[PDB]
């Protein structure tokens, strides 16, 4: 079952006495007239902001809460316990019956088989009230005892609740559950937002009433003035402000395909020894497409994936190429030993980009081998990343320098693959293309292709059109720029047209529908009813008698046909009275 | 462009096997090869691969350690030596061809597994060995309706999964269906072979169902006859 | 390293069924998916490799998509010989080769059949034997979703019984079996037992009594 509270849990904010004063707060409030699950007699609920607990006996059943985030072992949770005694307030960490409760001989107390690490201990019909909350490591309890004259239902009006209790803990609460004594021999549960009430204060310093100023457009009014009793007027109580759903961004197509298709398309490659080294600029570089032109045997990045680099940006892109074996492509990578990555090639252990490799065993290979592509095995040192070392000196290996005539400990230091196509796997070409991306200080260079989803209009959007960011209706035009202008400036420069860039249409853009709100009342003294005023906007994006003047759109008032003398002014020769009542 | 197996077996848990695998039709210097297990009825489960020319060998978590692999590429074979068995690996092993060789590792984007094996079975445990009881499951009138009756011979407890009865040494085909074996909690097998004979003919003719148990010797004819 | 994919899929013959799977980052992420097709019995072929090129011998009704971390087989009109199991691979840099759930299919054609039952109590050799088995056979019941429960003289009974997958026949409808495990002096003692199968929602039963 679902039950309404009326005006209920209303606590004291704090402590500071006070008298008659419509004092304003905002705080966590239980909203007056809401859903209050029923419960007879229980389950794990949650908690998620504070707790409002009313309940109603002339026994005692409910045996107080037991709260924390998991009701068990392995983390800390509170435990609120009343025998035929008094209270127990603990805190260690439990081991909770799922069912837990307590008996009614009169031996009782089921609910837990655990007491370890305990943090802190104590010990020492009717309509019982509680509020729980817990904020900064103190868990605030509030509470009030009230007689009802009925045995279990929740009844009408006004009654705050006193602070009762603090605990500095720290616990993390997310649940909480009951407890109830057996049979051997009614209760709800609201909760708590961030409201803002307004509460009038008795000459002793007792809340005797108060006001939700988010219930109907009276209350608003009556916080707007900070009073319980508003006189015939017409009063400015808020602002609407259409909002804007979804947001397109659409920008150009792609101009600079950005020519990979020359350097994994070219007619001969590199040697390794002397490896080539192309720089990309400022261009439009898909990287998926470049992902499945389909013919590839491994590619592989370290530093990104390959398809979130299609929204990126940067300022220089490397690409080195060149043409090696087939067991030596597990030498390209950062952090290896052998020849080639330690002579023709080294790359640094913090390596960001793509390694790309397949087979051209049809093309760079032939019949009696083509032996132009060279490799170097002798150094007398190692190489840092990414350098280059294109001569060809006669390297000494012995104590002997032998000045440039080879033999016995001085070698050529180049030797030439032989590309036989009667060959495995493991001599067979392989062509090789590096990636490396660099994010110096440059203005701008390759970035990928910009999502650009679809213009919508006639609808309140947040919008970007290739740098101009903004929000409204997007509406098309009849002006003509010049065909070298992007966007069109009002006087007092607000941006109020552009041009979309893939079709080149001007749109005129207008703001979003915004306006005041006034509330209409024939006075509290007279009628409750109201009728609302949305000022200047169009009567059919407001969210019976809805009717539209020079003024804006009214609501809660009937249109008659009679002219009377003015009694409440709405504008434009309209006004409004208490009289058809309504 | 084949691939054989062969070194299955029962051992109990603790001991050890060397399962082999031979090709033909390829050299071993181009492709890298796998060993992938499957329980019965359930999904795949890669163990192991090793590479193409030489060795750069990987194995799954579960059997690190465990297990051992390598290749001969002047035999056309791969071994895969298994130590200290535990009773989860009860499962056919396939030897599979992994085209364009090097670990996945280092060949990314395109390795694939083209050509399968026929794989061979692996089952471990102590129940041991066992020979079948038999028992002949009579024709009945609960069992019989209108034109037609059923007659079978069931055939239960025994460890060496594969058995076989036939009917009248292979005579009748019409209506034979034995059923899958089934494994009990006591780790030993069990089926039930049942074949269908008009109503007519409930004791006429020859019913015998010839029970054979390859990994032991035992053979047994047994006669079902109607209920007394 | 999970590779989720779902456990079956369905489609009536001739149209168009997608089947996905999901890894994170080191499956999908760097690395690329092949799809392999285990008809019932054989070895397992393969269908996709590199995310889409099928190789020599296989038809083209089969695609291949891979898509940031998902990748999707899509059979392009169902038929009579494609009713198998579909696994997706990947590499996982976490140094293990990692294989999917697996995805059965259910071409739905064949109308609904009755599952015949046959049920057997314990032969007198058995009795001799100091043991009682109960046996219940089904077949012939094309949709194969049957199971089987087992009742003494009024209560069901849990305990002692086996039961076996559906396996396909020639027919190519299915067949199961169930053994009840029993000493004889229980199976005097309660006065009849029965086998019972439910198969969508339908139900059929046998019984018999001791003698
Ligand atoms: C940007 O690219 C789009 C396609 O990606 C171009 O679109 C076409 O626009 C013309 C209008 O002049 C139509 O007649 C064509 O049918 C469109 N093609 C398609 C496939 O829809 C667009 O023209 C490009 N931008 C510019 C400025 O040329
Ligand atoms: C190298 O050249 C080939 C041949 O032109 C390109 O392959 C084309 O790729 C596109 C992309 O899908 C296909 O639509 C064409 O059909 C392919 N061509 C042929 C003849 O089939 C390849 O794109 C080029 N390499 C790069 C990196 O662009
Ligand atoms: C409370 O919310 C539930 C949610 O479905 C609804 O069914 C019920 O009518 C609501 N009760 C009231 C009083 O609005
Ligand atoms: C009431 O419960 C508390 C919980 O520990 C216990 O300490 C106390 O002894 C109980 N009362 C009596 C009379 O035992
Ligand atoms: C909490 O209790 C557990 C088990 O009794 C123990 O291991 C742990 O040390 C305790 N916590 C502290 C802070 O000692
Ligand atoms: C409560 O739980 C949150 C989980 O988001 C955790 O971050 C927080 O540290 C916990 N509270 C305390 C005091 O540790
Ligand atoms: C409390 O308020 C009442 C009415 O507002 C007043 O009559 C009384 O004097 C106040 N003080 C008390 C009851 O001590
Ligand atoms: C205001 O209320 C008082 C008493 O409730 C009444 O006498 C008076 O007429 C009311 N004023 C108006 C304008 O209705
Ligand atoms: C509100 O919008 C509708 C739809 O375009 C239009 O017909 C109507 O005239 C607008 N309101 C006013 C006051 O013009
Ligand atoms: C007011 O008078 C006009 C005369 O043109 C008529 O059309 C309209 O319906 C009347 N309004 C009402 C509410 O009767």
């Amino acid at each position: 079952a679902y039950t309404n509270s009326f005006t209920r849990g209303v606590y004291y904010p704090d402590k500071v006495f006070r008298s008659s004063v419509l004092h304003s707060t905002q705080d966590l409030f239980l909203p007056f007239f809401s859903n209050v699950t029923w419960f007879h007699a229980n389950p794990v609920l949650p908690f998620n902001d504070g707790v409002y607990f009313a309940s109603t006996e002339k026994s005692n059943i409910i045996r107080g809460w037991i709260f924390g985030t998991t009701l068990d072992s392995k983390t800390q949770s509170l435990l609120i316990v009343n025998n035929a005694t008094n209270v127990v307030i603990k805190v260690c960490e439990f081991q909770f019956c799922n069912d837990p409760f307590l008996g009614v001989m009169e031996s009782e107390f089921r609910v837990y088989s655990s007491a370890n690490n305990c943090t802190f201990e104590y010990v020492s019909k009717n309509l019982r009230e509680f509020v729980f909350k817990n904020i900064d490591g103190y868990f605030k309890i509030y509470s009030k005892h009230t007689p009802i004259n009925l045995v279990r239902d929740l009844p009408q009006g006004f009654s705050a609740l006193e602070p009762l209790v603090d605990l500095p803990i720290g616990i993390n609460i997310t649940r909480f559950q009951t407890l109830l004594a057996l049979h051997r021999s009614a209760y709800y549960v609201g909760y708590l937002q961030p409201r803002t009430f307004l509460l009038k204060y008795n000459e002793n310093g007792t809340i005797t009433d108060a006001v939700d100023c988010a219930l109907d457009p009276l209350s608003e009014t009556k916080c707007t003035l900070k009073s319980f009793t508003v006189e015939k007027g017409i009063y400015q109580t808020s602002n609407f402000r259409v909002q804007p759903t979804e947001s397109i961004v659409r920008f150009p197509n792609i101009t600079n395909l950005c020519p990979f298709g020359e350097v994994f398309n070219a007619t001969r490659f590199a040697s390794v020894y002397a490896w080539n080294r192309k720089r990309i600029s400022n261009c439009v570089a898909d990287y998926s497409v470049l992902y499945n032109s389909a013919s590839f045997s491994t590619f592989k990045c370290y530093g990104v994936s390959p398809t979130k680099l299609n929204d990126l940006c940067f300022t220089n892109v490397y690409a080195d190429s060149f043409v090696i074996r087939g067991d030596e492509v597990r030498q390209i990578a950062p952090g290896q030993t052998g020849k080639i990555a330690d002579y023709n090639y080294k790359l640094p252990d913090d390596f960001t980009g793509c390694v790309i490799a397949w087979n051209s065993n049809n093309l760079d290979s032939k019949v009696g081998g083509n032996y132009n592509y060279l490799y170097r095995l002798f150094r007398k040192s190692n190489l840092k990343p990414f350098e280059r070392d294109i001569s060809t000196e006669i390297y000494q290996a012995g104590s002997t320098p032998c000045n440039g005539v080879e033999g016995f400990n001085c070698y050529f230091p180049l030797q030439s693959y032989g590309f036989q196509p009667t060959n495995g796997v493991g001599y067979q070409p392989y062509r090789v293309v590096v990636l490396s991306f660099e994010l110096l200080h440059a203005p701008a260079t390759v970035c990928g292709p910009k999502k650009s989803t679809n213009l919508v209009k006639n609808k309140c959007v947040n919008f970007n059109f290739n740098g101009l960011t903004g929000t409204g209706v997007l509406t098309e035009s009849n002006k003509k720029f010049l065909p070298f202008q992007q966007f069109g400036r009002d006087i007092a420069d607000t941006t109020d047209a552009v041009r979309d860039p893939q079709t080149l249409e001007i749109l005129d853009i207008t703001p979003c529908s915004f306006g005041g709100v006034s509330v209409i009342t024939p006075g509290t003294n007279t009628s409750n009813q109201v009728a609302v005023l949305y000022q200047d906007v169009n009567c059919t994006e407001v969210p019976s008698n809805v009717f539209q003047t020079r003024a804006g759109c009214l609501i809660g008032a009937e249109h008659v046909n009679n002219s009377y003398e003015c009694d409440i002014p709405i504008g434009a020769g309209i006004c409004a009275s208490y009289q058809t009542q309504s | 462009v084949q691939l054989v197996e062969s070194g299955g077996g029962v051992v109990q848990p603790g001991g050890s096997l060397r399962l082999s695998c031979a090709a033909s039709g390829f050299r071993f210097d181009d492709h890298a090869m796998h060993w992938v297990r499957q329980a019965p009825g359930k999904g795949l489960e890669w163990v192991s691969v090793i590479s193409g020319d030489g060795g750069s060998t990987y194995y799954a978590d579960s059997v690190k350690g465990r297990f051992s692999i390598s290749r001969d590429d002047s035999k056309n074979s791969l071994y895969l030596q298994m130590n200290s068995l535990r009773t989860e690996d009860t499962a056919l092993y396939y030897c599979a061809k992994d085209r364009s060789y090097g670990p996945p590792d280092v060949f990314n984007y395109e390795y694939g597994m083209d050509v399968w094996g026929q794989g061979t079975t692996v089952t471990v445990s102590s129940a041991s060995t066992k020979g079948p009881s038999v028992f002949p499951l009579a024709p009945s009138s609960k069992s019989t309706s209108g034109g037609t009756a059923a007659l079978g011979c069931l055939v239960k407890d025994y460890f060496p999964e594969p058995v076989t009865v036939s009917w009248n040494s292979g005579a009748l085909t019409s209506g034979v269906h034995t059923f899958p074996a089934v494994l009990q909690s006591s780790g030993l097998y069990s089926l039930s072979s049942v074949v269908t004979v008009p109503s007519s003919s409930l004791g006429t003719q020859t019913y015998i169902c010839n029970v054979n148990h390859k990994p032991s010797n035992t053979k047994v004819d047994k006669k079902v006859e109607p209920k007394s | 390293s999970v590779l989720t994919q779902p456990p079956s899929a369905s489609g009536t013959p001739g149209q168009r069924v997608t089947i996905s799977c999901s890894g994170s980052s080191s499956n999908i992420g760097s690395n690329t998916v092949n799809w392999y097709q285990q008809l019932p019995g054989t070895a397992p072929k393969l269908l996709i490799y590199s995310n889409n090129q099928r190789p020599s011998g296989v038809p083209d009704r089969f695609s291949g998509s891979k898509s940031g971390t998902s990748a999707s087989l899509a059979i392009s009109g169902l038929q009579s010989e494609d009713e198998a199991d579909y696994y997706c691979a990947a590499w996982d840099d976490s140094l293990n080769w990692v294989f999917g759930g697996g995805t059965k299919l259910t071409v739905l054609g064949q109308p609904k059949a009755a599952p015949s039952v046959t049920l057997f109590p314990p032969s007198s050799e058995e009795l001799q034997a100091n043991k009682a088995t109960l046996v219940c056979l089904i077949s012939d019941f094309y949709p194969g979703a049957v199971t089987v429960a087992w009742k003494a003289d009024s209560s069901p009974v849990k305990a002692g019984v086996e039961t076996t997958t559906p396996s396909k026949q020639s027919n190519n409808k299915y067949a199961a079996s169930s053994y009840l495990s029993l000493t004889p002096e229980q199976w005097k003692s309660h006065r009849s037992y029965s086998c019972q199968v439910t198969h969508e929602g339908s139900t059929v039963e046998k019984t018999v009594a001791p003698t």
